[PDB]
Formats: C-alpha cells, sequence, structure tokens
C-alpha cells in the first residue's frame, strides 16, 4: 500500500518492471503556468527509516 | 527620515535612522510589514522609489538603496518599500534584524519580535510551497496606491545636536543649520528661549551644560514612541499606510492524499503527511462526535463511521464524505 | 542551459534558468544534489568547469560563476557542479533556495523541499562533527567521471519569444535567431506552419494573437516537468548523472562514554549525551527482552541484567557486553 | 598567527590559520568567545587592532580585517578581537562556523560545538530583548586591558614545509626561510640533525623521504591541541586572556504581567507569556508545598492559597505576595 513499506517493489535493482502503488495523482497546474502537480505519498522507504 | 534609538544596534543601543518600530508578523504569506524611522523611497525631492534617504547628522542622505538587508533567523527577501515602511518576505524568527550598507559602514538595526508564519489551512507548514490549493490568506500588498488606513504623522520635537555648541574662544558658541530654530540656554543665567541665528553664550562656558536643540519642523515625522514630543501643538500631517493587509489568496498548502482502507463501518486510514496536519471529522448524526488531532507523524488511524455518514478533512484538502452502511 | 518556471522566484513564479527541480535531501552527509535547469560547467564550447552558462534571452551566457548561492535555513556550502547539476553541503531546511549573482541582478530561484540530515548512527545529531567513528554513510561524490546512472535528456520543445513578433509598420513581423525554425500562424488565416527565415504576416496585426515559437533543437535538454514536449519525437541524448550516491564512510557521530555503575545483577547507568542517542540492549537469554529509547536528556537508567549476560549500545559507539553473575 | 587543522574546512579537513579551538557558548548574552589559531589584532609590528594577520605559507599576512564572518545557524555579530581571540554575538547553533575573506578566496573554518543562549531569568527566551529588567548575567567584555587569567603560550614545535625541499638537479635540495633552523635527514643516510643554512642532500633523491622542518621559534604560539610539541623545552610565554567572563547585568528578560483573578482562598490566574517562563511559588506555611512549571503555552492555573500567605514569581518579574484570608 502506498505510503506503507514497499510502495515501490522492484524484484531487483536491474529489474525495469516493478510495482509502484504510490497513489500518484496528478493535479492540474495552476493559473495558466507550466508545471506538474504530482500529489504523492512520500515513500514507505522514507518512513521505515 | 526619522532617527530614533535602536535597541541592540550591532553593539548596543545606538540611535539608528532605521530604528525599527511596529514589527507585524501577523499575516500568513511569509511577509512582514516593518517601519523604519528612515524614510526611503523617492529622494529628498522627486525621483525613484528605489533610492534611499536616511538621516546622517541633522541631514538626510537621499542616495541609492544598494545593499538593504532585512533579516531574521535567516536573511529575508524584500518585497517593497514606500515611505517609512518596508514589506519583506521573512521566515519565522525570534527577532527581527534590519540593515542596509551605506558603503563605509554596515550601520544596521535589530529588534525583538515574535514571528511565525502559519499558512492558512489545516496544514501547519513552516514555509509556502510552490503548489497546492489557493484559499483566503491575509497578506500585505506590493503596491503604494493605498489609502485604506492612515496613521497620524505630525511634527518632530526638537533633537540634540552638540556639534552646534562650539566655543567662541572662551564662551560656548551655538550655531544654526539654515536659520532653523535653536532652543537655547545653559544651567547658568543667559539667553533663555533661543529662537535665533548663531548665538554666543555670555554666561556659561562648558558645552555640557547647555541646550543644543533643533526645532526644525519643516518636515513632519512618524509618531514613534522613540520620538520626543513637539511640545507646541498637534500639527497636521495625517499620512496613509501603503501596505494594507489585504485578502490575497496565497498560493497555499496541501497535504498528501490519504490511503483509504475499508472495514465494517470503520475507516482504517494509513496516513502520511508532509507537515503537521489538523485532521477532523463530523459524525453526521445529531450526535456529532467530532475529532481533532494535528498529525505530523504518519499514523494509521480509525473512525467508527455510522450508518448515515461521516466526513473527513485531510488538511485544507477538501472535505470528503463516506457512506458506511 | 534549460530555462523553466521557478515557483517563488524572489517575488513569485518567474521563469528562471536556474529553476530547481529534483531536490534530493536523501543522503546523510549534510549534502544535497540539486538540478538547476541551467547548465553551468564548461562554457558554451570547451573550457573550465568553474564557469557559468545560463540562458538569458533565447541565448546562453557562458561566463564566470562568481557569486553562486545555494541556501536553505542557512547558507549552504557548494561541493561541486557538473552539467545541470550541483552538489552542495546544506543544513536542514524546510525549503531550498538557490541563486547566483550575474552582477546587475540577484536573479535567484527558490523551492519547497523537506530536508534533514540524520547522520548514520544511533546518534541523532543535527550536523557532522570533527571527530567520532567512521561508518558506512550514504553520500554523493565530488567528482564527474561518473556513469553509474544516466537520465534521459532528449530535445527541448519550442519556447515562446515575442521579441520576435515585431511590426512591419502595419503587420506583425516575425524574425529568426540564426535561421532557427520558427513555428508560426495567427488566430486569423495566414501562414500555417512556419519553417522559415524572417516572415511577415499578411492577415493578422496584433502581436498578441500569433505563434512566436522557437524550434531550436540543436542542443538537447533535461526532461524537466517544467518543459513543454518536443512533439515530434523522442530524440537521442541519453546523458549520465555525475553525483551518484556512493558508500562513503562519513566522518561521523559518537556519543560521550557512559558512567558504568555496579549493582546486584543491575546496571545503574548515569548517562549524559550530546544529542539524542538511541540506546538499546539485548538480554541474551532466549528471552530477548530488548529495550529502545532515544536519550537526549541526561538520565540515570537501569537494566536488570541476567546471569548469562547483556549487551549495551551507547549510540554508534561499539556494543558493550557484561557478565552479571 | 598559529596554523592548525580545521575539521570541515569548507570541503573537509584543511589546515586553516583560523582553525577554531575552545568554543565557549557558556555565557548568556548571545556571545561566544572563540580562539582562532590566527592572531589578528595589530599587524606584525605595531598598529591598529582592526587589521588582520594570519599565516600564509610559513609567513604572516598582516593586512586589513575587511570581511570577517563568524557564523552559526545564522550569521553572528562580531564584538571584538584581541590576540588569537575573538568575541562575537551569536545565536544558538549546533555548530560554529568562522571565516574571513582574504579577497582571492573565501578561506573559512568551521567546527562542531553545542551552543545555546539562555538569558538569566526564569524566562527561557531564545534571544535578548530591547527592554525588561536588568539582572546579573554572565558575559564577556568588550575590552583588552585584561589580566584576570592567562593561558600558557610557549613555543611552536616544528612545521612541515616541502616547498623547501627543491632539487639540486639530481639531489633533493633544502633551503631556509631567513636562516631559520631546518631539521633535516632522509630515510637514506645523510646529514642527521639539520641546523643549517640551505643544505643539499648527498644520499637520497626523492622529496617524499626527507625531513622538511622549520624550527622557527622566534615567536611563541597558543598551545593548541592541534600543535606539535616543541620537543626541546617549556619555553616562557605566559600570556593573558582578554575576554574574561564578567558579571555584567545583561539587558534582560521580562514576561508579560499576569491576570490576577480572585477566588475563595484560591488564585485563578489566566496567564499568557511570550516565551517559556518558569513559574513557581512557596506556600509560606512550614508546609512549603511549592510548585514549578515552565509555561510557554498560555494557561489558566490555580493555587490553593492558605491563610497566612503565598508568593508568586512570574518569571524574573519580581516575586509577588498575597493575603488570602
Amino acid at each position: 500500500k502506498a505510503g506503507s513499506f514497499g510502495d515501490l517493489q522492484s524484484r531487483t535493482s536491474t529489474s525495469n518492471d516493478l510495482y509502484a502503488n504510490t497513489n500518484l495523482k496528478l493535479q492540474r497546474p495552476q493559473a495558466g503556468i507550466v508545471h506538474t502537480p504530482f500529489t504523492q505519498a512520500p515513500s514507505g522507504f522514507e518512513r521505515w527509516k | 527620515p526619522y532617527i530614533a534609538d535602536c535597541p541592540n544596534c550591532g553593539h548596543s543601543r545606538c540611535d539608528s535612522p532605521i530604528a525599527i518600530e511596529e514589527v507585524r508578523g501577523d499575516a500568513h504569506a511569509g511577509v512582514i510589514r516593518i517601519q523604519t524611522s528612515a524614510m526611503f523611497g523617492l529622494k529628498t525631492d522627486g525621483v525613484d522609489l528605489a533610492y534611499m534617504s536616511f538621516m546622517n547628522g541633522k541631514t538626510q542622505k537621499s542616495i541609492k538603496i544598494d545593499n538593504l538587508h532585512v533579516r531574521t533567523s535567516a536573511p529575508c527577501s524584500l518585497v517593497s518599500h514606500h515611505g517609512y515602511y518596508i514589506l519583506a518576505q521573512c521566515p519565522p524568527g525570534d527577532t527581527v534584524t534590519v540593515g542596509f550598507h551605506d558603503g563605509p559602514n554596515r550601520h544596521t538595526c535589530t529588534v525583538a519580535h515574535k514571528v511565525e508564519f502559519r499558512p492558512v489551512g489545516r496544514e501547519k507548514y513552516r514555509h509556502p510551497p510552490e503548489h497546492g490549493v489557493e484559499l483566503p490568506c491575509n497578506r500585505y500588498t506590493h503596491k503604494r496606491a493605498d489609502q485604506g488606513h492612515y496613521v497620524e504623522m505630525h511634527q518632530p520635537g526638537l533633537v540634540a545636536d552638540h556639534s552646534l555648541l562650539s566655543i567662541h574662544s572662551a564662551k560656548v558658541k551655538i550655531t544654526v543649520p539654515s536659520g532653523a530654530q535653536v532652543k537655547y540656554y545653559c544651567k547658568c543665567p543667559d539667553v533663555r528661549e533661543g529662537i535665533t541665528s548663531s548665538d554666543h553664550t555670555t554666561t556659561c562656558t562648558d558645552v555640557k551644560q547647555c541646550r543644543a536643540y533643533l526645532i526644525d519642523n519643516k518636515k513632519w515625522v512618524y509618531n514613534s514612541g522613540r520620538l520626543p514630543r513637539g511640545e507646541g501643538d498637534t500639527f497636521k500631517g495625517k499620512l496613509h499606510v501603503p501596505f494594507v493587509p489585504v485578502k490575497a489568496k496565497c498560493i497555499a498548502t496541501l497535504a498528501p492524499e490519504p490511503l483509504v482502507e475499508h472495514k465494517h463501518r470503520t475507516l482504517i486510514l494509513h496516513l502520511h503527511p508532509d507537515h503537521p496536519t489538523l485532521l477532523t471529522t463530523r459524525s453526521l448524526g445529531s450526535d456529532a462526535n467530532p475529532t481533532r488531532q494535528w498529525i505530523e507523524r504518519p499514523t494509521t488511524v480509525n473512525f467508527t463511521v455510522t450508518g448515515e455518514g461521516l466526513e473527513y478533512t485531510w488538511g485544507n484538502h477538501p472535505p470528503k464524505r463516506v457512506w458506511a452502511q
């Protein structure tokens, strides 16, 4: 689960495939300006430390 | 540009022209409106807000702003100046610490004031982000075309200037700036008022027992607490404030989305914020049974949802709602 | 040197060439690796890492680095730059705040990012000391001869430049940088693609209703989120990262030694740390019965040691062991 | 001006002349007394405290102080320098971070030291205010005319200088500063002491296997831990300390007045401080029944006052007293 431990789950380091339940939800940029709202849980590897 | 007594002027209590009064860390946007006793802005006469007039001597010095520094716990960011008054984006700080650089000297001024910046929202950040929702903060303007309030600004009282009281080779010798009004006598008996050009002093001799005064009320001042009253009168000089507090919508906070987890009439919520977030709810029965808790540490929480519904407020993120039949 | 939209660029959202993306306060050594959209390093052509090329106009400005400033809650310390990317030793800070000084202007860029620096060890310092044990921290390199990863860096999309759209005395007049590819039409019907030298505009007149574009893909960019896509293709330009996270042994923490005190099968320990220290033990019976507590306040503690032994871990100071018969 | 090994000298452990030893954040007034290994003050010879002599090479450089910077979590304020030693008004900081600017280079030095500034008083401020009561703090002087203590300052030991060990076109060639005493031999067998003018080296060839030493004890040093002993003797050089800790009455703290509220033999006190204030009382019966609690959060409290009296201590505001019959 996103936020919980193992939000990112790669088999190994080389493994291009993985499982990323991060609850990554993009939001629209504000007031006619170029940027990318990415609303996301900081990792369950950030916590767990 | 008024001059007053700065409290911890580098060493200790000097008399800085940039003596800080009325610190206002009362808005939300990282901003403080400050009054120096110095009136930067245009010059003495007519040009260029971005120049710099403080008092050196009895006299102004209307020159360039080159190296202003407001600062606190960290160096602030200027926002705009107008009149005696500057707006600057600061972080929180136990104190406020201001200063320019004339060029020969640092010549700063510093003061105590409790500062914080809560953004408006149920998130208790320490600083405004780049993104998030906009919502109605309190904040000061960039601009000058401003009349929403005005503070009394009547005359200065006198000021000391013992550079005047020279010696006439045996007697203490007063002079005048430009024909200004010098209010004079000594502990001994001699001239008792002083409204004059350059006088001498028949009786006393010592500079340290005489009235070196400057009634120079050709230009009014701010009515600082660190001003001596102009005893004569409440002269005119009602004068605006530029930096009105306005209802700007700050670019503002947002807390990361929750992890909704189902149970039987129960919301488990593994939760993981960026900053301390005030969560709260309202069990919509006529039994309200609300809850409040600032959450900064990530926490799996629980909510006994009822049949009719509950609502859920992840910070200033909008309120959610839930059917738990 | 790419240019993007800085979020709180002194005043508010400007477009700084040093627009900060990918802040990484994820190491331990007081260090952050940052990417500016600006590519400092060598010049446009071939010389001297310690020079400074950002974008001014459509154009670079490959000149000296003279007065870089990364900063946070306090001013940081630069470590090294390579490419778009800088490493700098910072303290903790709610934000990150970057900026050089071209010389006429401050021209900085600032951003939100949660920063901390735990050193590796059971001591929770705020800062690396001069002494103590070395142990395996995570940290970025000084160097450039680095291939351990590479990020995609394909082309830029177009960019706006309304300095182009002049007026041909009645018609709106586009020009070109150097023969670059200007993608052009207006709301009215006129030339519809634009792959040209300096064109005019037969139909529309207003500058504010036309396509001032610069397809100038002679040099690729970083694939910032604050980039508009080059719609044509995923061009080549796989490009390394210098500042790989490496297994440096930081000069690291150490907590003051304990005061061992004997009792009957019991360790009284008057204890007095420098910083919050995670103490913990392991009663070596098959009954583990461990304990954990961060200690920052000096505290006399106790440990019911058993017959066979206990061990004791005063921070990253090595583990002790004890016979309590 | 001694030179020693700074611990985190911008990059890492350099050998700065301003190598910081004996940080003393032990006073109250926002002040720290520091010792650089550099001896700023007068020049090499005779003039102007406000000049700046550090070691560059084997040599001094007695020039202007132009851009000193002590700093911590924030930039400090210098107070005064004398000898090896500087006093500076700092805020709290996990570290201490010092540095001037020679002009070609930053050339700073930094160190760990736990710093705080409690003012004396039951108020736990973070910073000295402009107002409040004066009371007996501990603090260092501005001045130099000071003898209250003296630290041993005997000779330097030798120092390395491999700029000496040039090559005599096949042999490694030592020279001398000014006829100073160069202590010399190589791993091979050649001249074994070295008390000489510029020698050659018959036997060895490599610069990296020889004794480049400078017994240059014409001027003593501070007895830094980062000094190698002058093995010969405890030479003279007992030398004072300027910045004695003195019993200054700091301009000091004061907490806002309480709101006294009557009840039956009971003081309700709605209370609202500026900073954490240690309140405490003494029920004047032979039953003392005192209370202590730091109050930073505004709190309505209560006190069961007895018949004979109670006293009340709102911070370093003077003690009150109360008849509750």
